[PDB]
């Protein structure tokens, strides 16, 4: 069976926090932050993808740059093109600017990706367990979310169905003794460290699709 | 999503 807890985090899976500041580009960090997880499960290196390329480079595959997009449309986009530069040889400056794309300094591939069934929560308590990091989209329009802090995030006011958010799961958890009880999901958000727990947010896990956090996951195959 |  599955594992009580998983945290990607304390196996070097996941980079340091990142910001995407005033550009609608969520779904980017999303969709690095999940193939840096699964090029780490597949070299042993971690090494920070840059959203820049695929802010700049997408718009072929339906992403719209600082103006949104989706985390698949960005893993096709990494097939189609055939590689994904770093996040050090082409840096992010949050603002929609000319295509760079250097296939000499690419230091990624995936071949398409996986979709969880969605909806399913324990579908994706699956993947997370025996995949990595995983891509997901969310309902974060709230002042709540904007101020979050500490502790189990669960907002009343929150969509399961309308998503507007790319963030990236790195494990889930559980408050108390019981594994079963106030169980979270451990997500890494794209606000900077500033933000929230260390730029990290628990959210409601098992509590009927909260948030939409199960409606739209995926990740890439390496 | 963006920060305000
Ligand atoms: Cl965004």
């Amino acid at each position: 069976d599955l594992p009580k807890s998983v945290d990607w985090r304390k196996k070097g899976y996941v980079t340091p926090v990142k910001n995407q500041k005033q550009c609608g580009s969520s779904w980017a960090f999303s969709a690095t932050g999940a193939l840096e997880g699964q090029m780490f499960r597949k070299t042993g290196k971690l090494v920070s993808l840059s959203e820049q390329n695929l802010v700049d480079c997408s718009r072929p595959q339906g992403n719209q740059g600082c103006n949104g997009g989706f985390m698949a449309r960005a893993f096709q986009y990494v097939k189609e093109n055939g590689g994904l530069d770093s996040e050090e040889s082409y840096p992010y400056v949050a603002v929609d600017e000319i295509c760079k794309y250097r296939p000499e300094n690419s230091v990624a591939q995936d071949t398409g990706f996986t979709v969880v069934a969605p909806g399913k929560e324990k579908a994706l308590m699956k993947a997370v367990a025996t995949v990595g990091p995983i891509s997901v989209a969310m309902d974060a329009g709230h002042s709540s979310f904007q101020f979050y802090k500490s502790g189990i995030y669960f907002e009343p006011d929150c969509s399961s169905k309308n998503l507007d958010h790319g963030v990236l799961v790195v494990g889930y958890g559980f408050e108390g003794a019981n594994s079963q009880n106030s169980k979270y999901w451990l997500v890494k958000n794209s606000w900077g460290p500033e933000w929230g727990s260390n730029g990290y947010v628990k959210i409601a896990k098992d509590k009927n699709n909260h948030c939409g956090i199960a409606t739209a996951a995926s990740y890439p195959n390496v | 999503l963006l920060k305000v």
